[PDB]
């Protein structure tokens, strides 16, 4: 059913699973109209779709251009989530085909089932976790491939780097929630503290810097520390 | 007009007929029911007075033959019997009346309710929902169970309702996955009038039905049948307009009909909120609007 707290090593078992992220796939900016109206304008989306396990990314991204002469966009947002799901999970040769997938919004579990009627044994899930995934665009590399492009596009990552060589993917999986947590609540600030020290670069073929095994926990310290002062700001504690 | 006789009554019973209801007493000297309106289906129901467990009945039509009931004391019911003798029959109604022993349905002349009620309903469409191919009339009880509750146990003594699901392959056509989920109109139109039912009428008639076996012996997957078949139509974009205009005056009358200290079980607020003021047809309904509005304002 739901996933939560109680059952959260299921992610990191090895039947495979997806989270499907769509909060990023309908993006606009709003405007005034020279009639003192207001406008929206849509810019260039994605789809967030994650294996916990093994850190892969498959980045959809939702170009301007589908939205060209639609209506009620947030609805068709959903569906053109759960379609292109679908289209992704049937490209997947058999044993790479997910049992699960989990929609970080419950809004999703509607359109990602009908899509999804003809693989009656994939489990379509929501979860009570709050999972920052929405900052995935505060990811310099994945906002700059969204908005080059010029057609609809799907690119590949893996948003662990290398960490799997040397942590586990209950780990890894922690140390993403807590970076992208740390870039939804104060962007600037984490930017910060990831690039501070010049000498620590980020190789071309990753995401994230090449911290060793130390600075990786002075970093982690360092992005609570800002969670925990955001949250003093915000409440007045 | 026709009868119904009764062998004897030996327990404590309330007999239904169609919408009217009478006490009989244990071993009182009652022998049936006469001037039943020809023209109809009709349905005869029971609620023990010792064991109010098992509502049952059944739906008939004197038009298909001569039927009687009798108390079994093995099985402990009332069963529904054919008389293929008819100078028998003929005899045994005519001395019960002479003796006055049998209660007469109590129809108004004014009173077109039962017909409301079963416009659509026929025999031989109750007799393909209820399978017992050995009988012209058909049992059905409290506790019978839909073919649709069963794929979620005994096949032979089930109700074969028409299934509807929404999120089903039979719904959805590839393809068109947002357009036939958020517009019933592929499933309504296409699948079930034009291709399993054939025609409104037959689609209506089994709508009243489940309706009426939900309301007459409280068959919980009879009222989620009726609920559906509501909901499929109103959430429905295209539906021929003189179907919607039959569909308000179908709804009226059972609207109507229902006892009103029954209206927490047998009314689903969420189906009924949804296709009174968010569905496609949510002004197609000005007659039972007004009158869900003005007896159970509550559920709304
Ligand atoms: C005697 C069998 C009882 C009966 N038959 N038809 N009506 N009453």
């Amino acid at each position: 059913g739901a996933m939560n707290s109680s059952n959260y090593a299921e992610l990191f078992n090895n039947d495979i699973k997806l989270f499907v992220d769509d909060t990023n796939v309908y993006r606009v900016t709003v405007h005034k109209t020279f009639e003192g109206n207001v406008a929206t304008k849509a810019i260039n989306g994605c789809i967030f779709t994650l294996n916990p396990k093994t850190g892969h990314l498959f980045l959809k991204i939702i170009h301007t251009s589908v939205w060209a002469g639609q209506k009620r966009l947030s609805q068709l947002a959903k569906w053109k989530t759960a379609e292109e799901v679908s289209a992704l999970v049937r490209s997947l040769p058999k044993e790479e085909q997910p049992k699960q997938i989990i929609v970080t919004r419950k809004a999703m579990l509607d359109p990602l089932e009908v899509h999804m009627l003809d693989f009656p044994n994939i489990a379509i899930r929501p979860t009570e976790l709050r999972l920052p995934f929405s900052a995935a665009m505060s990811i310099d590399k994945l906002s700059d491939v969204v908005m080059k492009a010029t057609e609809p596009q799907m690119v590949l990552f893996n948003i662990y780097d290398d960490w799997l060589d040397r942590i586990s993917s209950y780990t890894a999986f922690s140390r993403l929630t807590l970076l992208l947590r740390a870039l939804k609540t104060n962007e600037e600030s984490a930017k910060m503290i990831l690039l501070s020290d010049p000498t620590i670069t980020i190789k071309s073929y990753h995401l994230w810097p090449s911290f060793t095994d130390e600075q990786w926990i002075t970093i982690e310290s360092q992005m609570r520390d800002l969670i925990l002062t955001e949250y003093g700001r915000k409440y007045n504690v | 007009m026709n009868t119904v006789p009764f062998t004897s009554a030996p327990i404590e019973v309330t007999i239904g007929i169609d919408q009217y209801s009478f006490n009989v007493k244990e071993n009182q000297p009652f022998h049936g029911i006469k001037d039943i309106p020809i023209g109809h289906v009709h349905v005869i129901h029971f609620q023990h007075a010792d064991n109010s467990s098992m509502r049952y009945g059944y739906w008939f039509d004197c038009r298909m033959g001569n039927f009687y009931i009798q108390y079994d004391p093995k099985d402990g019911l009332y069963k529904m019997m054919e008389e293929r003798d008819g100078a028998k029959f003929e005899n045994i109604v005519h001395n019960f009346k002479e003796r006055q022993m049998m209660v007469s349905y109590p129809k108004i002349d004014e009173d077109d309710t039962w017909y409301n009620l079963t416009e659509f309903v026929q025999m031989d469409k109750i007799r393909k929902i209820v399978r017992k191919d050995e009988n012209q009339f058909s049992y059905v009880d409290s506790s019978m169970t839909t073919v649709q509750e069963n794929e979620l146990s005994d096949p032979a003594h089930s109700l074969n309702y028409t299934v509807i699901n929404f999120k089903s392959r039979e719904a959805i056509r590839p393809g068109h996955e947002m357009e036939d989920f958020l517009d019933k109109s592929y499933y309504l139109n296409t699948v079930m009038l034009q291709g399993i039912f054939k025609n409104s009428s037959n689609y209506f008639g089994e709508l009243q039905f489940a309706f009426l076996n939900a309301m007459f012996f409280g068959n919980y997957g009879s009222s989620l049948q009726w609920h559906a078949m509501i909901e499929l139509i109103c959430s429905s974009a295209t539906v021929p307009k003189h179907m919607l205009d039959k569909l308000d005056e179908i709804l009226y009358y059972q609207i109507k009909t229902l006892p009103e200290q029954y209206s927490d079980i047998l009314l689903n607020e969420r189906v009924w909120n949804i296709c009174l003021y968010s569905s496609f047809q949510k002004n197609s309904l000005h007659n039972t609007e007004k009158i869900m509005e003005n007896k159970y304002p509550e559920l709304l």
